[PDB]
RNA sequence: ACCAUGGUGACCACGGGUGACGGGGAAUCAGGGUUCGAUUCCGGAGAGGGAGCCUGAGAAACGGCUACCACAUCCAAGGAAGGCAGCAGGCGCGCAAAUUACCCACUCCCGACCCGGGGAGGUAGUGACGAAAAAUAACAAUACAGGACUCUUUCGAGGCCCUGUAAUUGGAAUGAGUCCACUUUAAAUCCUUCCGCGAGGAUCCAUUGGAGGGCAAGUCUGGUGCCAGCAGCCGCGGUAAUUCC
């Protein structure tokens, strides 16, 4: 019949109740001080803290040295220490369920680019990083969502091909050097 | 009393399901006789040909007529009313056009204070009721 | 030439097929997707023989630019670059010919030969004058 | 009478007919986003009134 | 064939129905459950309807045959040939579903077989079923309105941050688009890569519904006056309608 795939999943989550006042002004604030597109991305990262919060509570019903718990337990810490969300010394079970939705909008490409300095005005970074300015160490990346990790989190930086890296300017300073050497010398 | 004891699960399981026979949502969804009786026949939508356009009264608090055409069906074909559930577009429609009559919002019901409609008027001719109140599209020529 | 390298990896020579089988990986920082027949004159000059049994195919430019990457093969002889290689490859650079009817041609003639039996001075000129 | 069968379309047929007019266009997506997390949220506003609503007149 | 009178059943037989193909599964989600499962996997059944056979290890075979039934083609009227629930497509039914395209290069299969064939399958066209990423602008110099930072003070305005008017600009900003060349593939297309063009109402124009309550948002103005209409529900409308237009 087909060699097709089959398989995909949703990544996002509707409300339960909509409309209620409280939710969407907390949950609005979040759009602005991470400087995000639409709610669905919220409710991207907010399933994704979801279902990792229900696997570690999983973990807790279980009795001590439960050889499933030792194992994709600590596999899970590693997990979520290797991005950089969760520092490494305290590792627990029971610390993970503190860690709320402003950790995860700390870890993006799109304002691990803010902080470090290379652009201004988080809504800025996203006109930096969609439009083909920055790299992740050798591989240029027009992600705002990228969760970037903890060791290559040091080699943010513009490209070579870039324009604030390199030369070869764009249409706009070529029209530059143009509008003045088109009709004379 | 109800029974508990571990061997009367034949009991049980045959009290249930003729009990089940007495809330009305699994008696016209499990009977056959309700899906062999709707206009639709058990579907979403139906086109169907305009007959003759009456004009019902509201319910008593209110007063005032609703538009509504006498629609006789092109599917296993059946009269049925139909509402024409807009502010002036009685006048778009004429004698035998063909319309896509839909459901009119709680499932066979009559919704408003329109006595005993059941349906509503969407695309007559092919093209469609908001789109001929918008000005997006026409009559043919 | 100028800044375009031919690094290479996952070598495999064989004497079941007589060829030498690599993956290249091409690094070019400002240029376009160098062509195939740009590369496999300079495996020529890494393995030491001509470019005639040098295949070069299926290069994957990553995104950003910088790093294409393919695979590519080279035989020991040309002699042997006829025997185990499928027709196409071999047709990269003009080796072989195939240009022949479209497929919808072929069976309808092998379905009019099927109405025709035995008669072998009609089983090939069976509808080959009409053109 | 009361309005029998027939004036179908009264009021729309003799509402007269005000032209829609042009702005600036609204801006979409995320920058929409930003003209109005500025205006609930970061511009405190000193007035009071019980926090009346943000299409007021 | 000759004898024996047995078998099943309210622990639901027997008969009927099924919008009944069974399952691995799918949606749901506290636990118990509810509902779907024609559909790529396994198995079964059938090629218009029933039936009978031939060959062959394996068929009661239908892109095999014989006959009836049903439907239908050609005829020079003596006869002939039919079976798309295969791929495209056509009519028809409908609320409701793609091109009479490319090739065995790939995955496998069959054969006397390293070589032939495969509408299996592969590739493209259609594709807002559905799922994942993700544009439609961002910084400034005035600028107008706010901030625990300013004087020995509600003096006087700010050298300092944020917002919005309304700007004027700009510049190592760029895409959608255009278009060479590669790459891509059986051949091409896409996609990635890359020259060259490509934004100031970036007019290179974001919509669909709402604004009485549930339920987030106006008692703003005009019109109509239980009329036209709205409203899933409660309800709004009879000359100032927070609900119609």
């Amino acid at each position: 019949p087909v060699a097709r795939s089959w398989v995909c999943r949703k990544t996002y989550v509707t409300p339960r109740r909509p409309f209620e006042k409280s939710r969407l002004d907390q949950e609005l604030k979040l759009i602005g001080e991470y400087g995000l597109r639409n709610k669905r991305e919220v409710w991207r990262v907010k399933f994704t803290l979801a279902k990792i919060r229900k696997a570690a509570r999983e973990l807790l019903t279980l009795d001590e040295k439960d050889p499933r718990r030792l194992f994709e337990g600590n596999a899970l810490l590693r997990r979520l220490v290797r991005i950089g969300v969760l520092d490494e010394g305290k590792m627990k079970l029971d610390y993970i369920l503190g860690l709320k939705i402003e950790d995860f909008l700390e870890r993006r490409l799109q304002t691990q680019v803010f902080k470090l300095g290379l652009a201004k005005s988080i809504h800025h970074a996203r006109v930096l990083i969609r439009q083909r300015h920055i790299r992740v160490r050798k591989q240029v990346v027009n992600i705002p969502s990228f969760i970037v990790r903890l060791d290559s989190q040091k080699h943010i930086d513009f490209s070579l091909r870039s324009p604030y890296g390199g030369g070869r300017p764009g249409r706009v300073k070529r029209k530059n050097a143009k509008k003045g050497q088109g009709g004379a010398g | 009393g109800k029974c508990r004891g571990l061997r009367t699960a034949r009991k049980l399981r045959s009290h249930r399901r003729d009990q089940k026979w007495h809330d009305k949502q699994y008696k016209k969804a499990h009977l056959g006789t309700a899906l062999k009786a709707n206009p639709f026949g058990g579907a979403s939508h139906a086109k169907g040909i305009v007959l003759e356009k009456v004009g019902v009264e509201a319910k008593q608090p209110n007063s005032a007529i609703r538009k509504c055409v006498r629609v006789q069906l092109i599917k296993n074909g059946k009269k049925i009313t139909a509402f024409v559930p807009n502010d002036g577009c009685l006048n778009f429609i004429e004698e035998n056009d063909e319309v896509l009559v839909a459901g009119f919002g709680r499932k066979g019901h009559a919704v408003g204070d329109i006595p005993g409609v059941r349906f509503k008027v969407v695309k007559v001719a092919n093209v469609s009721l908001l789109a001929l109140y918008k000005g997006k599209k026409e009559r043919p020529r | 030439n100028d800044t375009v390298t031919i690094r290479t990896r996952k070598f495999m020579t064989n004497r079941l097929l007589q060829r030498k089988q690599m993956v290249i990986d091409v690094l070019h920082p400002g240029k376009a997707t160098v062509p195939k027949t740009e590369i496999r004159e300079k495996l020529a000059k890494m393995y030491k023989t001509t470019p005639d049994v040098i295949f070069v195919f299926g290069f994957r430019t990553h995104f950003g630019g910088g790093k294409t990457t393919g695979f590519g093969m080279i035989y020991d002889s040309l002699d042997y670059a006829k025997k185990n290689e499928p027709k196409h490859r071999l047709a990269r650079h003009g080796l072989y010919e195939k240009k022949k009817t479209s497929r919808k041609q072929r069976k309808e003639r092998k379905n009019r030969m099927k109405k025709v039996r035995g008669t072998a001075k009609a089983n090939v000129g069976a509808g080959k004058k009409p053109k | 009478v009361h309005g029998s069968l027939a004036r179908a379309g009264k009021v729309r047929g003799q509402t007269p007919k005000v032209a829609k007019q042009e702005k600036k266009k609204k801006k979409t997506g995320r920058a929409k986003r930003r003209m109005q997390y500025n205006r609930r949220f970061v511009n405190v506003v000193p007035t009071f009134g019980k926090k009346k609503g943000p299409n007021a007149n």
